[PDB]
Parts: C-alpha cells; structure tokens; sequence
C-alpha cells in the first residue's frame, strides 16, 4: 500500500522536486503549500526537520497550514521519515 | 583541488573516485555479503548525459571485499570478483561536480560520493 | 575552518548544532535553548527559507546572537551539504 509517489519520493535524493512529488501530498494539498512558501518538497521536509520529526507536530501542521487530511497527513510523514532514515 | 561528499545508506560504499576518470572504487563495509547483480552506478559530471554502468546478472560483492570498475581506456583488464571493466566506456568522465552514485536493480541510490572542485 | 570539512564531506545524521562550522560554544547554547539542538534542525530552517542568504543569516543572527561570520560559516557549511546530499 505505499503508493508510487512513496516509491519514486524515498529511493532518491529529492534535490529541487516540486511539493507534489511527496506521498500524500494531492494537487489541491500541492497548491495550498505552494501559496503558502512550501514550493518544493525540500521545503515539507525542512519544516519536518525544525519539529525534529515529531509525527504529531509535524501531521498537525499539514492539516492547519493546507488542509491536508489524516491519509494525506500519514503518507506525508511517512515519506520523509523514510527519506531522511535513508539520506540524512 | 577536490573536495569529497560522501554517503552511505547501505552495505556497500563508494569507496574511490579517480580524479582522472580511469576507476570507480567500491568496498563491501557489513560482514555480509551483498548481491550487485544488475545494480547500476550513475556519473553524472556536471549538466553532461547521464552516464551509467550495470552491473552483471549475477555478482556478489563478499563481505569486506573491494570491487574496482575501470573505464575500457584505463589499460585494466576485466579480472572479477575484484577489477570488473566497462567495455561500452573509456572514461568515467570530467567536469567540476563529478557525481557517483551505487543504485541497486530497483532504482534506490544506495551509496555516493561526490567530487566538487574547489 | 576543520569544522566546516568534517561537516559537509558526510552526511549530518544526529550530529549536535554545534558541529555546523561557525556555531561557537555561546551560539551553540542560545540555539539548543530555542530548540535548535541538532544540526539537523538549523538544516530545516535553512530549508524552509529556500536557501536565503539574507533571510538565514538574519535568522542566526535574531534567534541566537551570531555575528556576521558565524552566519556566513553557517550558511556555507549548509549551502554546501545541502548541494551535495540533498
Ligand atoms: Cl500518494
Ligand atoms: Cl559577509
């Protein structure tokens, strides 16, 4: 059940991908982050980084920054906790 | 005159690059064994193509061991397990940013090190 | 500095605020109290600023006193590992 976007996200260096190559992260999701500064995917994952990759923190500002729901919120976490596992 | 980034996620690291393009180094650092068969190691050297080796079907790089894959021009001959020689490429190839990187047969980078000159 | 090498040749995993090149023992501190404890953190700041120069540096400099070269040293260090790793 990892989607192909999880697949695509966490097996490579995520260097200058758009918010939407994220799991979880939907077109509607993408274009709230992008209005609001978090344009590139590196971005999410520097806001993960500045909660030092608290789940509860991290899924709760996804919902109130861009209306992101629980799905689309777990998927998210858990790609950036897999990618930075792998390349931080 | 270069400076080295370097990462390893995995069993096997990207030991070596030669400056000159002749060789790229491997070393298996677990006390496994690690199975390479099809894995691939992209070069990308500055905003040049892509350039990337595949590794045989079947190749087990064993615990400890180094693996070196010479560029057909460096003069080396293909001797596996140890010295493997890519017979489509004469270089590894030059640039400011030489970027080497291990990716299993799947498409995940593994391991990488990259040179950046100063 | 030797600082800056052993920071950007690897990646920075779990390593403390302090190893990032120009975070001083004062600095070092003032960023562990306002939750900046590991380099990772100050990476993430860097990040979600998009890489500014200005806006990073003046962030250091905000949050826990650093001078105009310790936010320089900050911000090369992480402009580099960045490019490299990320
Ligand atoms: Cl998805
Ligand atoms: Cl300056």
């Amino acid at each position: 059940t990892t989607s192909q976007k999880h697949r695509d996200f966490v097996t490579e260096p995520m260097g200058e991908k758009p918010v939407g190559s994220l799991a979880g992260i939907g077109e509607v999701l993408g274009k709230k982050l992008e209005e609001r500064g978090f344009d590139k995917a590196y971005v999410v994952l520097g806001q993960f980084l500045v909660l030092k990759k608290d789940e509860d923190l991290f899924r709760e500002w996804l919902k109130d920054t861009a209306g992101a729901n629980a799905k689309q919120s777990r998927d998210a976490f858990g790609a950036l906790r897999e990618w930075a596992d792998a390349f931080l | 005159s270069f400076s080295q980034h370097a990462r390893t996620s995995g069993r096997v690291a990207v030991e070596e690059v030669d400056e000159e393009g002749k060789f790229v180094r491997l070393r298996n650092k677990s006390n496994e064994d690690q199975s390479m068969g099809n894995w691939q190691i992209k070069r990308q050297n500055g905003d040049d193509p892509l350039l990337t080796y595949r590794f045989p079907p079947k190749f087990t790089l064993k615990a400890g061991q180094v693996v070196t894959i010479w560029a057909a021009g460096a003069g080396a001959t293909h001797s596996p397990p140890t010295d493997l020689v890519w017979k489509a490429q004469n270089t590894w190839g030059c640039g400011n940013s030489l970027r080497t990187a291990l990716i299993n047969s799947t498409g995940e980078e593994v391991a990488m090190r990259k040179l950046v000159r100063s």
